[PDB]
RNA sequence: CGCAGACCACGGGAUUGAUAGACCAGACCUGGAAGCCUAGUAAUAGGUGCAGGGAACUGGCACUAACCGGCCGAAAACUUAC
RNA sequence: GGCACGCGAGCUGGGUUUAGAACGUCGUGAGACAGUUCGGUCUCUAUCCGCCGCGCGCGUCAGAAGCUUGAGGAAACCUGUC
RNA sequence: UCAACCAUAGACUCGGCGAAAUUGCACUACGAGUAAAGAUGCUCGUUACGCGCGGCAGGACGAAAAGACCCCGGGACCUUCA
RNA sequence: UGCAUCCGGUGAAGCCGCCGAGUGAUCGAGUGGUGGAGGGUGUGGGAGUGAGAAUGCAGGCAUGAGUAGCGAUUAGGCAAGUGAGAACCUUGCCCGCCGAAAGACCAAGGGUUCCUGGGCCAGGCCAGUCCGCCCAGGGUGAGUCGGGACCUAAGGCGAGGCCG
RNA sequence: GGGGAUAAGCUCCGUGCGUCGAGAGGGAAACAGCCCAGAUCGCCGGCUAAGGCCCCUAAGCGUGUGCUAAGUGGAAAAGGAU
RNA sequence: GGAGGGGAGUGAAAGAGUACCUGAAACCGUGCGCUUACAAUCCGUCAGAGCCCUCGACGUGUCGUGGGGUGAUGGCGUGCCU
């Protein structure tokens, strides 16, 4: 189908609002002598030398 | 399943058809030059 | 009234809507955390966001000889440049019109003891 | 192992099943691979699973095992070095460790090793 | 992770652990494996042998993973009656 | 019996009501018949109200976890034979 | 009758690129009624926490096409002992 | 614009304004910011002389919407690689598809799309180190191949000519 | 007054009759034509019309004498009934 | 990585940077003050609480021949043109 009028400024930028983003959890790990922060999920693999720290 | 189009091209044909000397070989396709040999044309006859 | 410094990014191939979806993360954000969580975020406008803000953080140290710990991201905003036109074609005969657009993109960042 | 309660892993039963045979050979080949994630957690059984055939070893096993992964330097590699080395420890031979995901989709990856540390 | 589920939600667990997967055993479904031996001209049949194989159901086993952690979240007072 | 003789952004499309064709009757003729006969494209991504379900947020004078009362609403309500 | 189960392309969730027709407005309820005689917008009453997501398709006399049936005016083409 | 006078790089117009005015169309020779060269006044003259609507024209930008789609019924994968950056680019081993075709060779047609080197703000329905994309340079060799210089059909033009 | 069924928010005529059209404001629950009244602009002044004075709604649950028992008031006929 | 930018410079001015005189509105956002989640809104108008800014007469903060932005709540109120 097809709107009907122009659906106004209160009502769009309201809904609009809710296409938004979270960030992940972050947790610093020990990465050799030095600090970073990484989230949870990849602790481990981060701990043992796979994820790229640029 | 024909979905032939109109044009299916080929030149020799486009010349014996819309071509020069078949524009100069009567009297109206000379006037069909004096216009576009006037009006500022640069491609009179294909 | 705090010592601040500025840096912009113009003439870059994100919507603007999409970088605002990001950059709402981190106005007020550190300058550090917000570098990491903009490392870890799975959106493709963190990038540019992350070169502008580092950008600026180096122009604060170098060309204004400032601590790069007492930094925040004070001031962001993104707004919208230019706009190409493509007649991208559609059926019966119709052609539709997408806009390809961009963004500029700007960042002002002081320098708060606490 | 236990089927998938869903929709299947690249459009068939078939491709499914060639996939995993597939990155098993892999995965007995190095020790390492990189892919994403669902496929590992398909994939643990089925690879413990051809590796426990390898343990209790014999001319029936290894048929049973050569009727999937079609790569006999692979399957002289389990029976030689693989089985043996995976005797005691009962159960458990695989390792999932996710990483960073992927920048084409977002979607996620893991490496998926074999334990060393028996 | 689930017999909860469009996503989110809901429900349970989270090394002070049996939630899941594996492994061992069982139940059930299929129906007598491969190899070897024997009889056969050969198709093939018989023995070893409820054999073998195998997915959800069940009991056990901590072997792998549940992490060496981040974020939210708590008290203006005022009067009568007491 | 009503609700656009309920309901085609829910389905059909046999009829009726496009172009083809034929019979009867009228018309000199083109052609016509609330006469007939065989055939004949049914488009749309749901903005708002509405409705079935499901979430986020805030609130109920501190922040929280469990057990629940019941205003008010809904569902069900059929019948037979020996 | 009388419908049930399974798999793939979609649909749903996530990352990227990213249009459309339509549009006087807007923080756009229901009823009985009044009215250019079928009311989201008026009267009188009843109900409703703000914002979203999947889904249905009763209304918005929904979108499309300055009606194709009818009538008027102008043309066109066809006919005939005009 | 005719005529007379006034202000103007010691900052006109135009624009954003604030404070105020007129019974109204409107006004500020009242002042600030921006900005950089012409304008105002009184009297007369002449008008392409005032737009909110023409299913109006041209350009720009919104709602729908960060939604539908991303072009078949063949199906992709792992390691290594350079690279700032890899689901897609190069190689290795697998896997799968067509196999009177989704293979190899010509005609029409198109016109450098071919090779090498470099390149990736545009394009490719995502990204891209890649590409028929971009730039420069290079590259097509015929006594015997398909045509002409050899011939003619359909048909064309048509000396003279006949008709008009 | 005609036509009509002495029906139509029907149709057709008359009328120094009206209003609307071109006419606001008040009352009529909302209501172009009904009743009142014909808006030069202002006032945080007064008196009145139509209509109305229990609360919503500003003004009287006003005074006096009688009726009503039906929620008449706040639709209705032929006819019936101590 | 580069685009692009920040300093240093040129220049009378880079609110003249080869996307460049001025540089409007629609449109797109960032901050500051008020207000908004028990409410039925042609989106306004008349009265107006409360808070915030300002000018002025004064006095330790304070009304005013004030003015401006928002504006709880109440009454009235049916888009523009043809």
């Amino acid at each position: 189908a097809v709107p009907k009028r122009r659906m106004s400024r209160a009502n769009t930028r309201s809904r609009r609002a809710q296409w938004k983003a979270e960030a992940p959890g972050l947790v610093t790990v020990s990465v050799a002598g030095q600090q970073r922060k990484v989230p949870r999920r990849l602790l481990k693999a981060a701990r043992l030398g796979l994820v790229d720290l640029d | 399943a024909k979905g032939k189009r109109t044009f299916q091209p080929n030149n020799r044909r486009r010349a014996r058809v819309h071509g020069f000397r078949l524009r100069m070989r009567t009297r109206a396709g000379r006037a069909i030059v004096a216009n576009r040999r006037s009006k500022g044309r640069r491609a009179l006859t294909a | 009234e705090f010592p601040s410094a500025t840096a912009k990014a113009r003439y870059v191939r994100v919507s603007a809507t999409k970088a605002r979806r990001v950059i709402d993360l981190v106005r007020g954000k550190s300058v550090e955390e917000a570098l990491d969580i903009l490392r870890w975020a799975p959106q493709a406008a963190s990038e540019p966001v992350a070169k502008v803000i580092a950008s600026a953080a180096a122009n604060a140290q170098n060309n204004e000889g400032l601590d790069p710990s007492t930094l925040v991201v004070a001031t962001v905003y993104a707004d919208e440049g230019p706009t190409a036109k493509r007649i991208r074609p559609r059926a019966q005969g119709r052609a539709f019109r997408i806009r390809k657009r961009t963004s500029h993109i700007t960042v002002i960042v002081e320098s708060r003891p606490p | 192992p236990k089927p998938t309660k869903g929709p299947r892993l690249g459009g068939s039963s078939s491709h499914q099943s060639a996939l995993l045979a597939n990155l098993a050979t892999s995965l007995f080949e190095h020790g390492r691979i990189k892919t994403t994630e669902p496929k590992a957690r398909a994939l643990r059984p089925y690879a413990e699973k051809l590796i426990t055939h390898a343990k209790k070893g014999a001319l029936h096993n290894r048929r049973e095992v050569m009727k999937k992964i079609r790569d006999k330097d692979v399957v002289h590699t389990l029976f030689a070095e693989i089985g043996p080395f995976y005797a005691d420890r009962n159960g458990g031979y695989t390792r999932i460790i996710k990483v960073e995901n992927r920048k084409g989709d977002n979607a996620p990856m893991a490496v998926i090793e074999l334990v060393r540390e028996k």
